[PDB]
RNA sequence: GGAGGUUGGCUUAGAAGCAGCCACCCUUUAAAGAAAGCGUAAUAGCUCACUAGUCGAGUCGGCCUGCGCGGAAGAUGUAAC
RNA sequence: GAUGUCGGCUCAUCACAUCCUGGGGCUGAAGCCGGUCCCAAGGGUAUGGCUGUUCGCCAUUUAAAGUGGUACGCGAGCUGG
């Protein structure tokens, strides 16, 4: 089955500025998301959207998948914040934010102080955690990403920065 | 990477992707099983 | 001494009399070596008995030259001869006493102990 | 925790602290290996008692672990009736001597027919397909 | 869930479903190959097989066949429309 | 009815199938070292003993002492072993 064919059904007071070209929504909890479709069918209905498709080539039956994702975390980045659980492993490791800089302990010779870019935070419970709370997932992931290529595991030791816990492997010496 | 000209799957965990026009092999198991072009 | 197949004596008392010059460590092609460097001298002509035998690959540093060397300055100290003092295979020396005077811009890190010895 | 049967163990049956006969085999499991021997002591008296048992065994984090009640063995049991200790190099088709149908009667006349099977008939079928380990045929 | 015996034997802490050689059975049982593969080579575990929900229309491999170079690196200057 | 042949000196220029430095999958990669394969032509790339020698074998270095094309580059530029 194709998922360009399961409706949106946007829950709970999120609204929609549809112009044809540029869909917008706004709703509660962080607002101001958009998207602009290059050439599907979009149907405005009383509590769903379904996105409609044109000429059946092989890059329109991709793109109403595609776009019926995009607006499909929209719905939910308003209503959910979007998270990535970081751990962090090794001794002599440590991690604090301070304000909008996150600077951390990575056993190299000077501090690293990484810069978050915009409406988008990280929390600190531990000195072995980080919590990064935003609105949309390419912005959430790529921030997490880029702090994890400061120092990738080993599979000797385990001994670097490591988010969602399954992703480890390892070896002996 | 391993550069031959005849790229196979070798396990059951290994898909084949055709990224950027080349047939590659990733394998979510062991990397030894990485294979780059063919 | 500042080439290859420059003879020079010693100042030195364990030592054979008189050595060469073979080849200038330092880079690729060092053409020259002053007063404080490390060269690599056959052994040319010995005592009838002292420690060293004729003919065998050794290691020295430079400490006179009649060149001369120069400091901040225009002042330059300018000997007559060439002298060397042999090195064992860690760079320390091989006799007790030193013959003769050595100059002040020597003395370093790892060149403590001939200084002592010298007496300049 | 650990859910999946077929967890190989072998001690004796009121002993767990025998441990070249298994080594660090319960180790990843995560139970150290004498409080196991509580749960050893409550299966005694049929389960072959001085000589080393094997056992199913459930693994629970509560300090107990529950076994199948397996009531006469027959991975050391059917050796003793065929009149072997150690199998052949190769089993059931290297020979040193095999157990046969008739000699299998005695020996199951104590199942306890559905505890480790549904009736008596099939588990002397259990104990026919249970000497196909060790150098042992079904010659009948 | 993922087998009844049952640690599948000689062996080796361990060879047990995953040393070498193998048994490849019969059976508790909606199900179970005393194992297909990973997993501490190996102990778990994850699964796979195969059965209960969940899901509510297609799905799966192969055979021929048209057009497409991945394989494809050289010496003065693009430089085998 | 003539296109002067080997090695040396002087001066060079291009290829990349990379010797060094630069970026990097995998490892039977603990660390220091490595092995192997993709990307890269910007600048570098030894003095001697012995032989007519290129080649070689040695002694001592160095970050490294690269493999080819250019009438086996170069005699209206030199030498003539």
């Amino acid at each position: 089955s194709r998922v360009a064919k399961n409706p949106v059904k946007l829950p709970a007071g999120v609204e929609i500025k549809l112009a044809g070209q540029q869909l917008s929504i706004k709703g509660a909890k962080g607002a101001l998301e958009l998207k602009v479709h290059p050439s599907v069918e979009v149907i405005q209905d009383s509590g769903e959207l379904r996105f409609a498709a044109r000429n059946g080539d092989q890059q329109t039956r991709a793109m109403a998948g595609t776009t019926r994702a995009l607006v499909n975390n929209m719905v939910v980045g308003v209503s959910q914040g979007f998270e990535r659980k970081l751990q962090l492993v090794g001794v002599g490791y440590k991690a604090q934010a301070k304000g909008q800089v996150l600077s951390l302990s990575l056993g190299f010779s000077h501090p690293v102080d990484y810069e978050l870019p915009a409406g988008i935070v990280a929390e600190t419970p531990s000195q072995t955690d980080i919590l990064i709370k935003g609105i949309d997932k390419q912005l959430v992931g790529q921030v997490a990403a880029e702090i994890r290529d400061f120092r990738p595991p080993e599979p000797y030791k385990g001994k670097g920065v490591r988010y969602a816990d399954e992703v480890v492997r390892r070896k002996e010496a | 990477m391993k550069v031959r000209a005849s790229v196979k799957k070798l396990c059951r965990n290994c898909k084949i992707i055709r990224r950027d026009g080349i047939v590659r092999v990733i394998c979510s198991a062991e990397p030894r099983h990485k294979q780059r072009q063919g | 001494m500042i080439q290859t197949q420059s003879m020079l004596d010693v100042a030195d008392n364990s030592g054979a009399r008189r050595v060469m010059c073979i080849k200038v460590l330092g880079g690729s092609h060092r053409r020259y070596a002053g007063i404080g460097d490390i060269i690599k001298v056959t052994v040319k002509e010995a005592i009838p008995r002292g420690k060293v035998k004729k003919g065998q690959v050794m290691t020295a540093v430079v400490v006179r030259t009649k060149h001369g060397v120069r400091r901040t300055d225009g002042s330059i100290i300018r000997f007559d001869g060439n002298a060397a003092v042999l090195l064992n295979n860690k760079q320390e020396p091989i006799g007790t006493r030193i013959f003769g005077p050595v100059t002040r811009e020597l003395r370093t890190e790892k060149f403590m102990k001939i200084v002592s010895l010298a007496p300049e | 925790k650990k859910i999946q049967a077929y967890i190989k163990l072998q001690v004796k049956a009121g002993q767990a602290n025998p441990s070249p006969p298994v080594g660090p085999a319960l180790g990843q499991h995560g139970v150290n290996i004498m409080e196991f021997c509580k749960a050893f002591n409550a299966k005694t008296q049929g389960q072959e008692p001085g000589l080393p048992t094997p056992v199913i065994i459930t693994v629970y984090s509560d300090r107990s672990f529950t076994f199948e009640t397996k009531s006469t063995p027959a991975a050391v049991l059917l050796k003793k009736a065929a009149g072997i200790t150690s199998g052949s190099a190769r089993p059931n088709s290297q020979k040193v001597g095999t157990v046969t149908r008739a000699q299998l009667e005695e020996i199951a006349k104590t199942k306890q027919a559905d505890l480790t099977a549904a009736d008596l008939d099939a588990a002397v079928r259990t104990i026919a397909g249970s000497a196909r380990s060790m150098g042992l045929n079904v010659e009948g």
